[PDB]
RNA sequence: GGCCCUUGCGGUGCUCCUGGAGCGCUCCGGGUUGCAGGUGCCCGAGGCCGA
């Protein structure tokens, strides 16, 4: 229609974390507070606050299915956290680089941008999360990461 | 003959980049724009080092002994230099852009912040090498950008903070219990952080306003070597806890002050802190007890450093380019100076040439000392911009015509606007001239096209003169004869006549617009500046052109950043716009939208120097041809850096102001030399470009000039004829030669008693010689009484016969005579004081 | 401006100001005051009075 | 110890390759090639894609023989001591114990093995630079001519011979595996073969033999008939292509499939090809020489024709002249004997650019290239003039060249050769020479001299002839030289005769004329100064004023040809090269020699910089520009005169980092007794006593610094930055004590007590003038009875006062200190008789000392006002 | 108005003896009385020509 | 002036080092990362016109 239909104030300060649940289709703000903040554009408030890191959060990305979230802060963890009403992190991982960026396929794998370094760890999916044990793939880029992407088939 | 040196850059003193204090604490280290100053506090002096730069100084790197230190501009060029000697020693470039530079206390290490990573490298050692600094290990910790730089006072670890909300703590060489530590509790920017004075306790200072105490267990010399292994252990065989104890707010709920800039003195616990607001904060560490605060300016506080001692705290405010050094224990200012950038754009002398008055578009008029290099009286009364400023030729009185439509007079005695000039009609000023006498003064407009001359006891409008078409560009009174000369675009220049009772007047026409008039010291020639960049000189009294000079070629032009067209189709249309004849008046100055001032030679007509004003490249215009580096298939992209710059805040840039504040491209002005003028001493010339005020001195190391030499004349033989008391000879021939010490020796080698044969015996050129090298002695001289004798005699020798050719030797006395005045002024403030006041002690005690 | 020596040492008040003196700069009592000096005195205020009725009325028609 | 006192070498500039070859380095962390050539004694890196400078390594006091990269370090090798280079910048790793020159390095891992010139062999350990082990060899038997290692063999190294014997070895058990019996001509290059088990063996005789070291057969045999096979490389891309590298610059295509010569590549270097490699899956090219070239070449084209891709070029012939070009310094133009004109840049070389070549008839060369146009071609360059003054609008370079009656003119910003050749209208053979150039500072005139004596002025604008001085030629004999002066008043030249002409510009009329004593060799005039300098043939140079035309200094010491002159800008300095390899500096005020360095070589050109940082040098067989640091700026030298008999002991190499008669004087504290002297101690500290008070009040704020009520009484102190009282305390002691213990006197009264016993003050005198106005002020105000000091200590202070009358030194102090002190304590004065008789002796001597001196100042201000009116 | 722009931006026109190449500048009713072509430029000298009052000495000089 | 398979004549296709703006690599080393207070920004068309 080309109206704006809601402009809501997230009292946090500067926003620079952001995904949406495409099952879901509400937003996640990440602050520098380590929370992470649903909302939807009725409410004036935030559905609900997630606490995932110890210091600030730098990147948010949930599946298709909207079952697991996966987030990355500067204590330089990797979280995989379940959607499914109970939003306890899932998988736990220690990193020697920061993941400044994430993303999910279709079939559930998982991409970190670390630096000029990008990995992507892979788990059968079928009913559970994927295995931070040891990454599927690497691949050294020539400059430091700035977008990551799956292409959707 | 033409043999100037730059000696000093006065009218700023702060642009950008961080503040620093000489080791001892008496000095301060100021980055001007492109240049470094030193402010001697001790002395009460200013001086500008040699070295230029190709970019604005963003760091400075100083050494803990005090001899060496580093230069770093924007592009990343560095410069290693000595204090002691004031010369550059080496040059380096670093790859990237480097946030700071600190030395390690010990004075063996220093770390340079650059990107995301943070490299320490080795001092410089006594050894030469092509490459200076020998880089010894990398750091890699942080998400972004680092910021601040502290070493613990053993030397065994550094601390960086970080854009990313997290301090990094890292160790000089491998520690086996410190490798490196990080730390997070912050939501914003870290600004600074600091260690204990003998713990490895550190502080952390966000710039949302947050402090934060880190404490750890382990004392620092409980750090321990990591093992040996590798392949020394083939040859030897033939961690730590941080807690966050408190955790303090510098600001009330919801009040958003960012802070923006911190220091701290370890000895005394003293925590100095500058907020965006304009107000600093004083604190004692351990207990967080505000002491004091104090507002300082509207602008943001963009740099801190306190003294070694702890008494002294400097601040920057890049807003106003305002420098401030406070004692806190006495309450009161040291040191407090202010100058905006691009602002000044008038220029005068004082008749005795010690005091320069300035006038800029912010509409302050501001005195300086040239021998101090400070600024000592401001005067606000103006409310816009002053065009024009202009001393009276006898007294201590300064004149200034605004953009208000005002023509104020002020004097130094009282420092009072005992005079004020209006026209009838609202209109604007633009320049002003003064008669020799002072009783007449004049001024011109923008629109009305006509001269108003005002009386200067009386107030009233005398009259006013009328015949010109278009703007009138400028004026000035014949020195001599008290007639008026001023130059319009109709391409015409008119002579009018105060003192006559028929108003006879001229006009001189001309082929293009006319912009600048000058009159010669004497006022026998007169010189146009025309827009065809061509300067003719004319003679007043017959109205004929004596010669013409053509200029267009010289004045080399750069292209700016968003000009389509080249720099020689622009230089096409550009001319010539400040002109000053030399004191003696055989060579003239020229200037204008360029780093170029042309000094030519008037009989001649040919150019016998060009000046380079500047080397900066951070400023517009400077060089012919833009760099093909920087072009990409869309064009040179100049949008994208005139966001970056603009976005200094302060105000909004507002579409079609070609200057100041609301101006777009402010953050890099052309290059343009608003006006040049010349010392009536004739020892020195100043300019006003948009780099501040410039003073050019004689140096005699510039250039060799002796009068008549021959195989004869050497030192030798000067000595020779010293240890065979022909005091006479020894005297001419070191007065040959044109070298001071020879001379200097030869004057103080005569015992007294023995002047006045060397007076008579001198002949009559060599007077004047001697007598401009005794106004060189009384400056620098400690023996005041023998160089008094010598001029006593010398003088009631030859005054008769000087008195004939006074004409020509008119800069050369008035040197003298400042001279001479300067001592006696103080020796009879003070000696009189003792004087009567003895003699009334010495009445009191005869009534008893 | 702050500095720690002061270049020029003056009153920043005229002495005039300070102290206002008569034209002729002399003071004379009513004892002293010749004829003439009576004379002027009244001459001068029936001058003053003169004008300044001229004035007021002037200003009393502009109103 | 230093040969020189006021220079130092600093760098060398335009030399890009040499005779040792190239080495390709690939770099962790950067996945890029590096390919590092030698430069003299240092080296260059580049990265591969495009030819870029990264680094320029640390000067070695000898030049480099020998040159290997193993990824992590640089190894090079200086007589018989080699070292290792780390971040292609500094030495980390020297390895001494060598008695010969090392002519092969090899990296093995973390080892590194050396081979010397009469046969040792070692390994040594890189970190712990130990030996581990050491081989010889019999020099008549085996002489190791080429070393290789090849792929995928545990600790072997393979040794070839001069004589034509190859051997295997194992260095971990010091055994011989086998013994190849080889070919009689004797091995000159080893390479890799891109197999796991085959060799490529360069021969003397041209043969390449590629080899099965393992089961010993020969693959194939291929013969170059240009002489021995400097060096082999293996195309890897896919395409069975091999080079081989020939001493007369050519390089031979084989293809390694069929047996057979694809194409060979003809003058790829005009001299002998150093090192040739292909780069890794890629079909390119590297190839350097001893011609200062490096050079790229890629096999893309048609038929696999190679085409030049990309080179970094520098002068490929000994220099001739140079000379820096421009006031601001940055840059120097240099000619050679190829026949081109170059400008090298003195801060990057990024900035560095040619002029081309001398070519008649530009047009010809686009169609036909510059080969194939040789007959166009002009000869090298002699001399030439420039000037940057109207170098946009047109030519600003006058040259002239060898054998050649015309001049030839040239464009900077164009950076090609100008429109003019200029030349005297009557003559057309090249019988007589074109001798002197010179351009006028303006840029519109340029003045030729001939040999055959005629001096003309021709416009540069136009090239139109303007006269010539004389009525038929200015001089019998050759012109050497020609020279303008600044503000183009007088043209002065000389002639092979002997005589010395001035003459008017405009007008050209005769002034006056000098005769010489010996015939003029070279000429150059200091525009600025007016100073003139000759070098004559009998070895002397003679100093002279353009504006009196007469001799101002003589100087001579030279035992060879002086070949060039220079000059410091500020004019103080006049430095000559001469034939017997030594740079001599001359003082002009004083005439005596200051500095004298030796050289290896005879310098052929010297300048010296417009700033005055560096000094400039070329040399009779090198290709390059050496530039020297003058130290006076950046450190403080003393200038002392040389004996004029001096010949230089110690040499200086080039291109590495490692009286009566003189003029000073200083001034003594006091000329006389009787004579009054000032200090110079600086102005705010004694001027601003009187007026103390209102210039502090001034200085605190409008509006008083806000005060928290919260805040504690007791806050940190700071004593300051001098103790005003001697003593703060008497590590553990107490803080409580009684009355009687801390310091109760000011170490100034202290002084001043001391003072009345000795009647001396000195030791007071010295705090006093060191304390600062507010410290003065305070001393003096305890020194009154209230504040604690007695009366007889003010009878101290008014007797220091007196003695600094006698003395008649500090004069101003005196004044300064006495004023205050009236000021604080006047109404307690009268009334204490002692310090009377004080005042009476000082009032005296401050009045005579005064009206002395008042009526010396008042007669010259009143005389100096009378010249005014 | 696309020519009127393309002028200034190729500084054919200056106000007093500044020109001026941008094309935001407002300009005073006073000062819109000395806007001019600017002397040496090929648009002055085809008015000139245009008018029969073209000398070559004046103009190039 | 010189040119001799030439031209007062013309055109093409690749190469030619980002100031900040391809950072980080001798060795050593990197492991046990051990919820203060935020309400923004945008919204005026009338011609002392030219064709």
């Amino acid at each position: 229609v080309g109206k704006i239909v809601a402009a809501l104030n997230a009292r946090a300060g500067r926003l620079d974390v952001m995904s949406q649940n495409p099952y879901n289709a509400v937003i996640h703000l990440g602050h520098s507070n380590g929370t992470v903040s649903l909302w939807s554009p009725a409410m004036k408030e935030p559905l609900a606050k997630i606490l995932c890191h110890r210091g600030g959060v730098r990147a948010v990305a949930v599946d298709s299915t909207g079952t697991y979230m996966a987030t990355s802060g500067l204590d330089h963890q990797l979280k995989i956290f379940d959607l499914r009403g109970t939003y306890q992190p899932l998988s736990t991982r220690t990193l020697p680089h920061g993941a400044g960026h994430l993303a999910f396929s279709q079939r559930g794998l998982l991409v970190a941008g670390m630096g000029d370094v990008v990995n992507i760890w892979a788990g059968q999916g079928k009913a559970s999360p994927p295995s931070l044990e040891q990454p599927y793939l690497t691949h050294r880029l020539s400059g430091p990461v700035h977008g990551l992407q799956f292409c959707p088939f | 003959k033409f043999a100037y040196r730059f000696s000093n850059l006065l009218g700023t003193v702060y642009r950008r980049g961080n503040l620093n204090f000489t080791c001892d604490g008496n000095s301060v280290i100021s980055p001007v724009g492109n240049r470094v100053t030193v402010f001697d506090l001790k002395n009460n002096k200013s001086d500008t080092l040699p070295l230029a730069t190709r970019y604005n100084v963003k760091c400075v790197g100083l050494s803990p002994d005090g001899r060496l230190a580093i230069i770093v501009d924007e592009g990343g060029d560095a410069l290693l230099v000595s204090l002691v000697c004031r010369s550059v020693l080496h040059h380096f470039h670093f790859k990237g852009s480097v946030h700071s530079v600190s030395f390690s206390p010990d004075g063996r290490k220093f770390v340079v912040t650059k990107g995301n990573i943070a490299q320490m490298y080795h001092a410089p050692g006594k050894k030469r090498e092509f490459n200076a600094f020998v880089l010894d290990k990398t750091y890699f910790g942080p998400y972004d950008e680092t910021t601040c730089i502290d070493w613990t006072d053993d030397s065994r670890c550094f601390v960086v903070g970080s854009k990313d909300m997290s301090t990094w703590v890292f160790g000089a060489e491998r520690w086996d219990n410190l490798i490196y530590y990080a730390l997070g509790g912050h939501k914003d920017a870290i600004v600074a952080c600091f260690f204990e004075s003998n713990s490895l306790d550190l502080y952390s200072l966000s710039q949302d306003g947050v402090l934060c105490m880190w404490q750890c267990d382990t004392p620092p010399e409980g750090l321990r070597l990591k093992p040996p292994a590798g392949w020394k252990a083939d040859l030897l065989q033939r961690k730590v806890k941080y807690s966050r104890l408190a955790k303090y707010f510098f600001n009330k709920e919801g009040d958003f002050n960012n802070l923006t800039a911190a220091a701290f003195h370890k000895k005394s616990h003293l925590l100095v802190t500058g907020f965006a607001s304009g107000i600093f904060h004083l604190h004692e560490l351990p207990e967080f007890n505000l002491i004091h605060s104090l507002s300082i300016s509207d602008q943001s506080i963009a740099s801190v450093a306190i003294n070694s001692s702890g008494d002294w705290i400097a601040f920057g405010c890049s807003g106003l380019g305002q420098l401030l050094v406070w004692e806190w224990q006495s309450e009161s200012y040291v040191l407090k100076q202010q100058g905006h950038f691009n602002s000044m754009v008038a220029l005068a002398y004082s008749p005795d040439g010690q005091y320069i008055v300035t006038g800029g578009d912010d509409g302050k008029v501001k005195v300086w000392n040239t021998l101090s290099g400070f600024c000592f009286v401001t005067f606000t009364e103006h409310s816009s911009g002053v065009t024009g400023v202009t001393f009276t030729a006898t007294g201590y009185v300064v004149v200034t015509s605004s953009m208000d439509g005002t023509v104020r007079a002020f004097d130094l005695h009282r420092y009072r606007n005992f005079r004020t000039f209006t026209s009838p009609r609202p209109t604007q000023f633009s320049c002003v001239a003064v008669d020799a006498s002072g009783e007449i003064v004049s001024a011109g407009a923008q629109d009305s096209f006509e001269i108003f001359v005002w009386s200067m006891q009386t107030g009233r409008l005398l009259d006013v003169l009328s015949g010109h078409e278009g703007p009138i560009s400028g004026l000035c009174f014949n020195p001599m004869k008290s007639v008026l000369a001023s130059a319009s675009w109709d391409k015409t220049v008119r002579l009018w006549d105060m003192f006559d009772s028929w108003r006879t007047k001229e006009t001189l026409a001309l082929t293009s617009d006319a912009l600048a008039v000058t009159f010669r010291p004497d006022g026998a020639e007169l010189a146009v500046a025309t827009l065809n960049s061509q300067i003719t000189f004319w003679d007043p009294e017959n109205a004929v052109q004596t010669g013409s000079i053509e200029g267009r070629h010289d004045l080399k032009t750069g292209r700016k950043e968003l000009d389509k067209i080249t720099a020689k189709h622009a230089a096409k249309g550009k001319a010539f716009t400040a002109l000053c004849y030399s004191a003696d008046g055989h060579s003239i100055l020229a200037g204008g939208m360029s780093k170029f001032v042309c000094i030519y030679h008037v009989r001649e007509q040919i150019l016998m120097k060009r000046f380079e004003i500047s080397c900066n490249l951070s400023l517009d215009a400077m060089e012919e041809f833009l760099n093909r580096r920087k072009m990409t298939e869309f064009g040179n992209l100049a949008l994208i850096d005139q966001d970056a710059g603009q976005e200094d805040g302060v105000a909004i840039p507002l579409p079609g102001v070609r200057k100041g504040d609301m101006s777009s491209r402010h953050f890099k002005p052309e290059i343009r030399v608003t006006s040049l003028r010349f010392s009536p001493t004739g020892r020195c010339w100043a300019a006003t470009t948009t780099e501040g005020l410039l003073i050019y001195s004689l140096d005699t190391r510039v250039l060799f000039d002796p009068f008549e030499l021959d195989t004869s004349v050497t030192p030798g033989r000067v000595r020779e004829a010293l240890r065979q008391q022909d005091f006479t000879r020894a005297i001419l021939m070191a007065l040959r030669l044109n070298e001071s010490k020879l001379v200097q020796e030869a004057l103080e080698a005569v015992p007294r008693g023995e002047i006045e044969v060397v007076t008579s015996s001198l002949p009559e050129l060599y007077v004047e010689k001697v007598l401009e090298f005794l106004a060189s002695s009384f400056e620098v001289s400690r023996h005041l009484e023998f160089y008094l004798l010598w001029t006593h005699k010398l003088l009631m020798l030859h005054g008769q016969k000087l008195k004939s050719r006074a004409g020509t030797l008119l800069p050369v006395i008035q040197f003298l005579q400042k001279s001479i005045q300067r001592h006696l002024d103080d020796l009879s403030k003070l000696c009189s004081w003792n004087h009567y006041n003895m003699q009334y002690a010495l009445a009191v005690s005869k009534q008893r | 401006e702050v500095a720690p020596v002061s270049v020029s040492d003056a009153a920043l008040l005229a002495p005039e100001e300070i102290k206002e003196k008569n034209k002729a700069g002399d003071i004379k009592t009513a004892a002293e005051k010749t004829a003439t000096d009576k004379k002027r005195e009244r001459r001068k205020k029936k001058y003053q009075k003169r004008m300044k009725i001229k004035e007021k009325e002037k200003r009393r028609k502009l109103l | 110890r230093t040969a020189s006192a006021l220079f130092a070498g600093f760098r060398a500039l335009g030399l890009f390759s040499n005779d040792i070859p190239h080495v390709v380095r690939f770099s962790a962390l950067k996945r890029r090639f590096y390919v590092t050539t030698c430069v003299g004694k240092s080296f260059h890196t580049y990265d591969v894609q495009k030819l870029s400078l990264v680094a320029v390594s640390n000067s070695v006091p000898q030049d480099i023989c020998c040159m290997a990269a193993d990824g992590r370090l640089v190894f090079a090798a200086y007589g018989n001591v080699f070292s290792a280079f780390a971040r292609n910048k500094e030495i980390v790793h020297t390895f001494k114990g060598h008695k010969a020159e090392i002519h092969f390095l090899q990296p093995f891992g973390d080892h590194i093995i050396s081979v010397d010139t009469d046969g040792i062999l070692i390994i040594w350990h890189i970190y712990s630079e130990e030996e581990y082990l050491q081989l010889t060899f019999d020099k008549s038997v085996f002489k190791i001519s080429a070393i290789l290692h090849p792929s995928t063999y545990l600790n072997k190294i393979l040794l070839g011979s001069e004589q034509g014997s190859l051997q295997l070895w194992n260095v971990k058990s010091n055994k011989l595996l086998y013994t190849f019996p080889g070919w009689k001509v004797g091995v000159t290059a080893l390479q890799q073969a891109p197999a796991v088990d085959v060799v490529a063996i360069g021969l003397m005789s041209g043969q390449v033999i590629i080899h099965n070291i393992k089961f010993n057969e020969t693959l194939m045999k291929f013969r170059q008939d240009w002489g021995p096979i400097t060096s082999i490389s293996f195309r890897t891309d896919g395409h069975p292509v091999m080079a081989a590298g020939s001493p007369c610059g050519h390089i031979g295509l084989w293809d390694l499939e069929d047996k057979k010569l694809i194409n060979q590549m003809r003058n790829a270097h005009s001299t002998a090809i150093a090192g040739l490699t292909f780069l890794h899956r890629e079909p390119l090219l590297v190839t350097n020489g001893a011609d200062n070239a490096l050079r790229i070449w890629i096999f893309d084209g048609p038929t696999g024709e190679g085409r030049l891709l990309r080179f970094r070029m520098g002068h490929s012939a000994p220099l001739t002249n140079i000379r820096y070009y421009g006031q601001n310094g940055q840059q120097i133009l240099s000619a050679s004997q190829d026949g081109t004109l170059q400008s090298f840049s003195t801060v990057h070389e990024k900035f560095n650019k040619s002029l081309g070549h001398g070519l008649i008839n530009k047009k010809r060369v686009k169609r036909k290239g510059l080969q194939n146009t040789m007959s166009v071609r002009l000869p090298p360059i002699t001399k030439f003039a420039a000037e940057e003054a109207r170098e946009s609008d047109w030519d600003g370079i006058i040259a002239c060249h060898q054998g050649k009656l015309s001049c030839s003119t040239w464009n900077y910003q164009k950076s090609t050769i100008g429109a003019y050749f200029l030349k005297p209208k009557e003559l057309k053979k090249d019988d007589i020479t074109a001798t002197a150039v010179d351009i006028t500072s303006c840029g519109n005139f340029a003045v030729i001299g001939l040999s055959s004596g005629t001096v003309d002025v021709y416009n540069m604008q136009s090239g139109i002839h303007r006269g010539s001085f004389g009525k038929d030629q200015a001089h019998k004999g050759s012109v050497r030289g020609v020279a303008v002066d600044g503000l183009n008043q007088l043209t002065v030249t000389t002639g092979s005769e002997g005589l010395l002409k001035f003459w008017n510009f405009k007008n050209k009329i005769l002034i006056h004329s000098v005769s010489l004593s010996s015939s003029p060799n070279i000429m150059l005039l200091h525009r600025d100064s007016g100073i003139l300098g000759l070098a004559l043939d009998d070895f002397s140079i003679s100093v002279l004023d353009i504006e009196t035309r007469k001799i101002v200094r003589e100087f001579s010491g030279h035992q060879g040809q002086i070949n060039d002159m220079a000059f410091s800008p500020d004019g103080r300095w006049l430095i000559s090269a001469a034939m017997d390899c030594s740079i001599r500096t001359w003082d002009l005020p004083s005439g005596c020699l200051i500095d004298c360095f030796l050289l290896d070589s005879a310098p052929l050109n010297v300048s010296m910089s417009p700033t005055g940082d560096f000094l400039a040098t070329s040399h009779v067989d090198h290709l390059g520009i050496y530039l020297w640091s003058n130290i006076s700026l950046y450190s403080v030298v003393s200038l002392r005169p040389l004996p004029a008999d001096y010949v230089p002991s110690i040499v200086m190499l080039p291109g590495t980092c490692q009286s009566d008669e003189l003029i000073e004087y200083d001034s003594p504290e006091q000329l006389n007794e009787q004579l009054v002297t000032l200090s110079l101690l600086p102005e705010s500290r004694w001027k601003n006593l009187l007026n103390l008070d209102v210039i502090k009040k001034k200085n605190k704020p409008k509006e008083p610094p806000k005060v928290p009520k919260s805040a504690p009484f007791f806050i940190p102190t700071i004593p300051g930055l001098v103790p005003r009282y001697a003593a703060p305390e008497q590590p553990q002691q107490s803080k409580v004590v009684n009355l009687g213990v801390l310091a109760q006197k000011s170490d100034f009264c202290l002084k001043l007590e001391e003072g009345l016993v000795n009647n001396k003050y000195d030791t007071a005198l010295n705090l006093l003038k060191e304390s600062g106005p507010s410290g003065i002020e305070t001393e003096l105000r305890s020194l009154s009875p209230d504040c604690g000091g007695s009366i007889e200590v003010m009878q101290s202070f008014l007797k220091m006062i007196g003695m600094m009358l006698d003395r008649k030194r500090d004069f101003e102090l005196a004044q300064a200190y006495l004023a205050l002190f009236l000021k604080l304590h006047l109404k307690m004065l009268p009334s204490e008789p002692v310090l009377l008789e004080e005042i009476t002796n000082l009032s005296s001597q401050v009045e005579e000392n005064w009206t002395h001196l008042q009526s010396l100042f008042n007669q010259s201000m009143c005389i100096l006002n009378y010249l005014k009116s | 108005l696309q020519a009127a722009v393309a002028f200034v931006e190729q500084g054919h026109v200056r106000v007093g003896p500044d020109v001026v190449t941008d094309p935001a500048f407002l300009v005073t009713r006073s000062m819109e009385d000395f806007v001019t072509w600017v002397d040496s430029s090929k648009i002055k000298r085809h008015v000139l020509e245009y008018n029969e009052e073209r000398d070559d000495f004046d103009l190039e000089a």
